[PDB]
């Protein structure tokens, strides 16, 4: 198990790790999370008590460092820094356990509910997606926009996601405009598995993790790379049988994830009707579309 | 955007633009057959491609070999009139390209966009006027040349004869629309009003006939009655 040692929380802050939330009350004696499973990425959020604007966190891997939280008065947030003295950072995080001042990740041995959300994610994706290069955890926010976004204006603060445009050249063969249109499987598995992804693999990483920005952050071009990128699959009539069976896993456990009182702000009702009901695959997703059905009928 | 009653007169100026409507491209007749279900069978059709400005009119003859053997042919259609008028417009000079396309079903609208992403310049546009062009088919040498056609062909026309000799476009095709209408409420009434007095006559290199200023006038007013006639029988007024 690995931890998040914070220095102090001299602000009262709502904290998030992966799934799970507490409140950290104003200069209260708090030093960090505990027992932070191995082998998955993490993301660590936070939302300030007295200024619910920007929701922000840092994505990270305890497999690539040792991370600590530090508040800095200037900028007036949580930063995420990396301790380069192993013996330091042991030491420091064993007083503070030794004086249990650190939360434990709360994880029921039943429940993979974390791995089911990151199945696919990768740091070293990640990283390539949000763009800091001396840093080995990647800070994402509420306000960050994509790519596309951009297109439609800091680079430097942006999402990399990879832009899906079903009225591009990309997604359309000169002479197959029909074909190309009704039927995405050329874009999907030549111009996108094939050519950008390389495998579905990386493809549902990224999907993963634009799900994850838009529940975690309510990062609005998150929620669009998301369902674009289902939208992608479902719009496709040739679509590997692996894949669609893993699709249907992934959203279910996204659906079954978010939160009931955000389904209004993120689900997008065009593209849940069209992918259930209406695409090439409206069939392939039993699992997806029986939750969505119990939990979320309003929607269609 | 798309194309309404505020902004009419951009119709009439000088940035090239070409209406197209698909109604007639795929036409077909109804009928039982001998075992008593239904079976349709296609007939010769037309996209109706039209610069309100200048009165060219490209007409793309559709002949019905375009559909043996295809799938959802009213889908199909949208796709086939897309891929003629992407056609059309890589076959002109870039000086004589339209800067806009005006469709005049919005589900025009996606096929022709996707057919033109080569041309980002060319804006794609629905409207909100309800403009009679399904009656092209009334005009006899339009819907003579489209029954004839026994391969694909394209025929050019100027739908509006010598009219803008005398008229400016927007009153030439204020007064097309206005015959359309009338052709499409009441075809029979609308030829009769049209070729009743014989000493009138169409020329063979024109489409309607050549009626003097004041005839013009008179015809008009008797298209009008003719539309109000027949909402009045319509609608019981
Ligand atoms: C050089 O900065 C510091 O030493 C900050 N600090 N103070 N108390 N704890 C820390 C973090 C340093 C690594 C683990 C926690």
């Amino acid at each position: 198990m690995n931890t998040v040692p914070f220095t102090s929380a001299p602000i009262e802050v709502t904290i998030g790790i992966d799934q799970y939330s507490f409140n950290v009350k104003e200069n209260q004696p708090f030093h960090g999370i505990k027992d932070i499973p191995i082998g998955h990425v993490h993301v660590i959020h936070f939302q300030h008590a007295d200024n619910s604007s920007m929701r922000y966190g840092y994505w990270f891997d305890c497999r690539m460092g040792n991370f600590y939280i530090q508040y800095d008065p200037k900028d007036g947030l949580y930063k995420m820094m990396e301790e380069r003295d192993g013996a330091k950072f042991e030491n420091i995080v064993h007083n503070f356990k030794e004086r249990q001042m650190m939360v434990s990740y709360p994880k029921i041995d039943e429940d993979d509910t974390w791995y089911n959300l990151t199945e696919f994610v990768q740091m070293d994706k990640i990283r390539k997606i949000v763009r800091k290069d001396e840093n080995q955890f990647s800070y994402v926010d509420s306000s960050m926009t994509t790519v596309q976004e951009n297109e439609l204006s800091d680079p430097a603060h942006s999402l990399n996601y990879t832009v899906i445009n079903f009225k591009s050249r990309e997604a359309i063969r000169p002479g197959h405009e029909m074909e190309d249109f009704l039927d995405k499987s050329y874009y999907l598995n030549t111009v996108m598995l094939q050519g950008i992804f390389k495998n579905s693999s990386n493809y549902f990483g990224e999907l993963q993790f634009a799900f994850l920005n838009a529940m975690f952050f309510g990062n609005y071009g998150s929620s669009l790379q998301w369902h674009a990128m289902i939208e992608l699959i479902c719009s496709s009539a040739t679509v590997p049988k692996h894949m669609l069976d893993k699709l249907d896993e992934i959203l279910y456990y996204q659906i079954k994830t978010l939160p009931e009182q955000y389904s209004d702000i993120l689900l997008n009702e065009r593209v849940w009707n069209i992918c259930l009901y209406s695409s090439f695959q409206k069939n392939s997703l039993h699992n997806t579309e029986k939750i969505m059905e119990n939990k979320y009928p309003e929607l269609l | 955007g798309a194309m309404n009653s505020s902004n009419y007169a951009e119709l009439f100026n000088n940035d090239i633009k070409l209406f197209v409507d698909d109604t007639n491209v795929y036409r077909v007749t109804v009928h039982k057959t001998f075992e008593g279900n239904v079976a349709t069978k296609a007939i010769n059709g037309c996209i109706f491609t039209l610069n309100p400005k200048t009165g060219h009119l490209f007409l793309k003859i559709i002949h019905t070999s375009v559909w043996a053997g295809q799938k959802r042919l009213s889908q199909l259609a949208k796709w086939k009139t897309a891929e003629e008028v992407s056609a059309l417009v890589r076959s002109l000079p870039k000086e004589e390209q339209p800067k806009q396309i005006i469709v005049t079903r919005k589900a025009m609208l996606d096929p022709l966009e996707v057919h033109m992403l080569d041309f980002p310049n060319i804006a794609i546009r629905p409207t909100e006027l309800r403009l009679p062009f399904s009656a092209a088919m009334s005009i006899d040498k339009l819907s003579d040349v489209v029954m004839k056609a026994t391969e694909p062909q394209m025929v050019l026309f100027n739908i509006y004869d010598d009219w803008l000799d005398r008229i400016s476009s927007y009153t030439a095709f204020s007064r097309l629309t206005l015959l359309l209408r009338a052709l499409k409420t009441n075809e029979e009434s609308a030829k009769m009003i049209l070729l009743s007095d014989p000493t009138i006559t169409i020329k063979s290199y024109h489409l309607w006939p050549s009626f003097t200023d004041e005839q013009w006038i008179t015809i008009e007013s008797q298209m009008r009655d003719l539309i109000l006639t027949e909402y009045g029988r319509k609608y019981n007024v």
